[PDB]
RNA sequence: CCGGCCGGGAACUCAAAGGAGACUGCCAGUGAUAAACUGGAGGAAGGUGGGGAUGACGUCAAGUCAUCAUGGCCCUUACGACCAGGGCUACACACGUGCUACAAUGGCGCAUACAAAGAGAAGCGACCUCGCGAGAGCAAGCGGACCUCAUAAAGUGCGUCGUAGUCCGGAUUGGAGUCUGCAACUCGACUCCAUGAAGUCGGAAUCGCUAGUAAUCGUGGAUCAGAAUGCCACGGUGAAUAC
């Protein structure tokens, strides 16, 4: 990424909905390269979400995602001596990559039984922003603003 | 690689077949369900180098017991020395 | 006559024979399902029938070997668009824009003396 | 160290092979040793016969052996004479029957190996290493040769501390696979030690 | 523990076992035969087991049987 | 629900609760519920008194528990007594089977210090 | 009736005693099930390159071994004298029987 | 005999030879009307398409007298040579590289689908039969697109476990065995039965990788009687990110 600025390989929008977005989700929650089991876990964590919220599917994940979306971030900047933890504002494009990550990342660090569940319980809690991921954004926020001084 | 170590290996193959493969198959069937009289095994007082596995395997040109290759009969060091003079039929630096 | 295209992907090799009959599909003398309909890529096999309709308009008996689940279904995927050949080049342009035409040439890159596996480098420490 | 051996990297193309027989593993071994036993012996005999190369082929229960030389008559002896007593020992080594060809070497000044040995035997003769390289490179450009280089290694003249010295006159693309390069080695066994010679000779292309 | 089809034992030690069974024991009994399996007919004897530097005295008994002569003759001196 | 050992197991599938005994590991347990006419996965609920003590004998067949322990020490002691390599090994706190001790002998050598 | 295996390490040659043989068949007798390619058993020998230490050096050689089938269905005494006494290429392994 | 199996079929998959093809050449903007870049067309492949091999003059008296060769040096009834047994396998520790885990993206039982690449006569060894098993007896084929090694594993299906030092994890040790080999005490590998440590994801600090890659899953090979968590190869599934 030094000279040859680049684009983006565009993945194959979800084999059960038709969504670029969620197919980034699955990839992100995918591990050791098991796409098979990977979507198995979001489709059945979206299946406990689904009815438990009732608000459809697609658009119910879209709210909990809308929550743990982060508008600004603290970018390092090591100049002579100083770190300079510069706050700054982030692209939409990643703004949900993060959000999806912090969600996947959270539910992995949960105390339930199954990753399907944990995932669901996270989507849910976030929908009503009170989860670990929401908690993340409410620190990426607390940590910008506190170095908001700078600009 | 130290004459005397070769000369051993020659004696090792000599004996390896003067006896074993032959004499030491009065042992092949001998130890299998033909039961019993144990004087059957006891026999093994036959030289020592008489067994095949007592042969190391030496870079036929130099001696090196290490880095041998059966195909060629040499140590990788001579294998490459020949390799680059043709010397080894069909053998070129491959790629894929 | 049997109208057909080969198609392959990543060491897989699938041959696809079209015939205007139904929407029935046989891979390796097997139901679409009975092979991998109900598996990762059950839906990509149909794919080459997106803007080129059927439902039960034309039939395909196909066989494929080498590679695996996704690879094989990749080949097939190719051979259907490649067999949509016969029915003109007035369909083989949105088969383009869809990409099913292209031969995805990604292969597995060899294991190179001095690494763990092609790119994976043995961890190093200065001391 | 870090230059790929110039002959071997060419085998696949533009360069022969000095053994060409087929064998299957089982005998592949015993043949290989036979080969480096006939060249061993031969080179010690036709030592001062300017032999630049000996090719080998076992044509089915048979061994052929050409001897690319630059003094055919000295090898051959009084009408057929020595070629015979070679045949003898060669079949008396390979353990099978031995025919034996004696290809001749024109323009030997162009032959890498014969070149090297020249410089090599001139060092044991005790002649200036500078002068002897300079001669080589010249009579070579002399009779064609789109290029040539020759370096020698260490104790050159005697020095307690050892050097090298090449002499690149002309063209030498050791990166261009088509390039015809006849490359070779020869070591001179002086009284102050052992000096290694390497000559490259750029003949052509395609 | 291997073997399965005939406990092993060198002859030139075994005929040292019978040149003292019939005869009756002498002083110790030197062997370099850490190989052999101890046999019932060695109990009460004192075979000297080479361990590298010298031969270690070892009095046999009614359960040093399925064990190699050399199990009772430490080879690496550690302290 | 004692059976055989001072041990008093249960509250899950029988083939696992059985292994609870010092003397059983999968195989001997499979052999137990099998040779006593029970279904592996059955809890002790439904499993009335009649079935329990039939087992108690099935296990009584082997040298399990306390006796096994006693018998296992018995062995280790035998070794040490004969002053053999594997005995002088048990005594010296290091590993018997042949493993290296230049490093990683820990589980037999015991968490490190000096 | 008679099929001939051909093996030899030189590719630009094996098919040039294949052709030679196929030719000295189609011109005399006839038949011949063309000459068949047949998988090329290629070995590989990867060896350490530095005489001491440096196990990341390594040279990587292969020996390709090529096949040719032939198969002549009609065995004319004449077509069976075409191979005989007209052959050569002292580096191809030729198997006549099966 | 529903086995490409017998005729046959020369189509297709493949097989190994020989050709074609991509050149910033074509459109377009950018740029000095240059180089080039950018984007589009077509195309299997766009901008050195993907990978390998190929490592300039030279730097480190860098490594190798133990692969071999060799100047000098030194031992020669000993610094040589033969045999045995032992040692290189030791063990308060410390560091490097790796393997296996701490688990339900999992363990486990059962059923079931899909590779590549190689090896083989003093060899690979089917089948049958015996044994819980490692294996053993007997015995066909195959110097091998035929025969054997060989029944890919992840995966998918049901089923069970329910967050526990657990049905996770397999160290250590007891006992009993199998094969190789004159010989498995030191010190072989494997197997049955019992055993069930540490370990609940790792301080400071620190390594890899930019795509069919990382991650993860099995397969083979060289050395080799036997002895691979190493080494060299092989496909399966298959990401994240670059202002
Ligand atoms: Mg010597
Ligand atoms: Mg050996
Ligand atoms: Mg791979
Ligand atoms: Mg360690
Ligand atoms: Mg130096
Ligand atoms: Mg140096
Ligand atoms: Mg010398
Ligand atoms: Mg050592
Ligand atoms: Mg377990
Ligand atoms: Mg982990
Ligand atoms: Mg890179």
């Amino acid at each position: 990424p030094r000279r040859r600025v680049i684009g983006q390989r565009k993945i194959l929008p979800d084999p059960k909905f038709g969504s670029e977005l969620l197919a980034k989700f699955v990839n992100i929650l995918m591990v050791d390269g098991k796409k098979s089991t990977a979507e198995s876990i979001v489709y059945s964590a979206l299946e406990t979400l689904a009815q438990r919220s009732g608000k459809s599917e697609l658009e119910a994940f879209e709210v909990a995602l809308e929550n743990v979306r982060p508008t600004v971030e603290v970018k390092s900047r090591r100049v002579g001596g100083s770190t300079y933890q510069v706050p700054v504002e982030v692209r939409p494009v990643r703004r949900n990559a993060l959000a999806m990550r912090w969600i996947v990342e959270a539910a992995r660090k949960r105390g339930d039984k199954s990753m399907a569940l944990r995932l669901a319980n996270e989507l849910s809690d976030a929908a009503e922003n009170k989860g670990t991921a929401v908690k993340k954004r409410e620190d990426v926020h607390r940590m910008a603003e506190a170095n908001k001084a700078f600009a | 690689a130290k004459q005397s170590m070769k000369a051993r290996e020659v004696k090792r193959v000599a004996l390896a077949d003067k006896y074993f493969a032959k004499r030491a198959e009065l042992k092949a069937i001998i130890s299998d369900v033909n039961a019993r009289w144990n004087a059957v095994l006891k026999l093994q007082t036959l030289p020592r180098d008489s067994s095949p596995s007592r042969q190391r395997n030496r870079c036929r040109q130099t001696g090196r017991p290490h880095g041998f290759l059966r195909k060629f009969g040499l140590s990788r060091i001579k294998v490459r020395e020949a390799a680059m003079r043709g010397e080894i039929p069909g053998l070129k630096k491959a790629s894929w | 006559n049997q109208y057909y295209g080969t198609g392959r992907r990543k060491s897989s090799a699938a041959r696809v024979f079209i015939k205007p009959g139904n929407g029935k599909i046989v891979i390796n003398q097997r139901s679409l399902e009975q092979y991998f309909g109900r598996e990762t890529a059950r839906m990509v096999v149909r794919q080459p029938l997106e803007l080129v309709d059927m439902v039960e308009k034309l039939d395909l008996y196909i066989t494929v070997k080498g590679g695996g689940i996704s690879g094989q279904a990749g080949a097939i995927r190719h051979g259907i668009t490649r067999a949509l050949m016969e029915y003109d080049e007035s369909l083989r342009s949105e088969l383009r824009k869809a990409g099913f035409v292209t031969r995805d040439a990604r292969q597995v890159e060899r294991k190179k003396v001095g690494l763990r596996k092609a790119r994976r480098r043995p961890q190093f420490s200065k001391r | 160290g870090q230059k790929v051996h110039p002959n071997g990297i060419r085998l696949g193309i533009v360069k022969p092979w000095n053994s060409t027989w087929f064998a299957n593993t089982k005998e592949f071994a015993d043949n290989l040793d036979s080969d480096f036993k006939v060249r061993q012996y031969l080179t010690k005999e036709l030592a001062k016969a300017s032999v630049s190369r000996i090719v080998i082929e076992r044509p089915a229960k048979s061994i052929r052996v050409t001897i690319h030389t630059a003094r055919p008559g000295i090898v051959i002896g009084k009408k057929g004479e020595d070629v015979e007593k070679l045949r003898k020992v060669v079949a008396d080594i390979a353990g099978v029957p031995a025919q034996i060809n004696i290809a001749e070497v024109r323009k030997p000044e162009l032959d890498a190996k014969l070149v090297a040995d020249s410089i090599t035997s001139q060092l044991e003769r005790r002649v200036m290493f500078r002068r002897a390289m300079k001669r080589a490179v010249q009579n070579a450009m002399r009779l064609g040769a789109k290029g040539i280089k020759v370096e020698v290694s260490g104790r050159l003249g005697g020095a307690e501390i050892a050097r090298t010295e090449w002499y690149r006159e002309g063209r030498v693309p050791l990166h261009t696979l088509r390039a015809d390069i006849d490359y070779n080695t020869s070591e001179a066994h002086t009284t102050y030690g052992v000096i290694g010679v390497k000559v490259w000779i750029f003949k052509g292309e395609i | 523990r291997s073997l399965k089809k005939g406990p092993f034992i060198d002859l030139h030690l075994l005929k040292k076992v019978e040149k003292a069974v019939e005869s009756g024991d002498k002083k110790p009994l030197r062997t370099w035969s850490r190989r052999s399996t101890i046999f019932p007919n060695m109990i009460g004897l004192t075979i000297a087991v080479h361990n590298g530097r010298q031969h270690v005295p070892v009095f046999v008994t009614d359960e040093m049987v399925g064990h190699k002569l050399g199990e009772f003759a430490p080879t690496r001196t550690y302290r | 629900a004692r059976i055989a050992g001072i041990n008093i197991p249960d509250h899950k599938h029988a083939v696992i609760a059985l292994t609870s005994i010092y003397g059983v590991g999968k195989t001997r347990s499979k052999a137990i519920l099998a040779a006593a006419g029970i279904a592996e996965d059955v809890k002790i609920s439904e499993l009335s008194e009649g079935q329990i003590d039939t087992l108690r004998d099935e296990v009584a067949k082997f040298v399990v528990e306390g006796d096994l322990r006693r018998e296992i020490s018995m062995s280790i002691k035998r070794l040490m007594d004969l002053g053999c390599y594997r005995g002088l090994r048990h005594r010296r706190g290091l590993p018997v089977r042949g493993q290296r001790t230049k490093t990683n002998a820990r589980t037999r050598k015991g968490p490190r210090k000096p | 009736r008679i099929r001939i295996r051909l093996k030899a390490f030189d590719h630009r040659l094996i098919d040039q005693a294949t052709a030679e043989i196929v030719e000295t068949a189609k011109r005399t007798g006839a038949q011949v099930r063309g000459p068949i390619p047949l998988p090329t058993r290629k070995e590989r020998f990867t060896v350490l390159i530095s005489p001491h230490v440096n196990k990341d050096a390594r040279d990587q050689y292969e020996i390709r071994t090529h096949l040719r089938l032939v198969d002549i269905v009609e065995p004319t005494e004449k077509t069976v004298d075409a191979l005989m006494r007209l052959d050569l290429a002292a580096g191809v392994d030729v198997q006549i029987s099966l």
